[PDB]
């Protein structure tokens, strides 16, 4: 069924904070998959159904003082 | 043609360094880069699927992007930026 893939842009400015982003985000219900994007590695694609992005982007928030939905693209089956 | 323009300030996807992504387990990898300029300077780069669509902020603006069969670009995007796609190498 209907997958998205979700980037969040955040004030990731190294690998440490990167980490502490993947981790929360991998831990949060319908997260299947999280990876790193950006130019400045300052972005987070996470892939699921059922995610709740407007949680994931408050725990983020929290943790690294900016953090918001910038992409949204449907999984395209097959 | 806007590759055509894109050239003219010197700008060529077949040279451009590849986006940082991850081809996420268990759905198909994305066969199309994009890059996206402000003011013909590279601000970000990505992947995204072929005849398909997303949508992106882009400075204020959501935009929705069309991704053609052969990852050509469109959609109204704000003054100043450009974004151009190409099929992902070895796509």
């Amino acid at each position: 069924g209907p997958k998205q893939k979700i980037v969040i842009k955040a004030t990731m400015s190294n690998a440490k904070s990167r980490a502490q982003a993947m981790v929360l985000a991998s831990k949060a219900n319908g997260v299947g998959s999280v990876g790193i994007t950006g130019d400045l590695k300052d972005q987070l694609e996470v892939v699921g159904v059922g995610i709740d992005i407007a949680c994931l982007v408050r725990c983020l928030r929290k943790k690294l003082r900016y953090a918001e939905i910038v992409k949204v693209e449907e999984v395209k089956d097959k | 043609n806007e590759y055509l323009d894109a050239k003219k300030h010197g700008i060529d996807l077949s040279r451009e360094r590849a986006p940082n992504f991850v081809d996420h387990p268990g759905i198909p990898p994305s066969d199309c880069f994009w890059f996206l300029y402000k003011n013909y300077v590279r601000q970000d780069a990505g992947v995204c699927q072929s005849d398909w669509s997303f949508d992106m902020k882009i400075g204020q603006y959501w935009v929705t992007i069309h991704t053609d069969e052969g990852c050509r670009l469109s959609g109204i995007i704000p003054a100043g930026w450009l974004i151009l796609g190409i099929k992902r190498l070895g796509f």
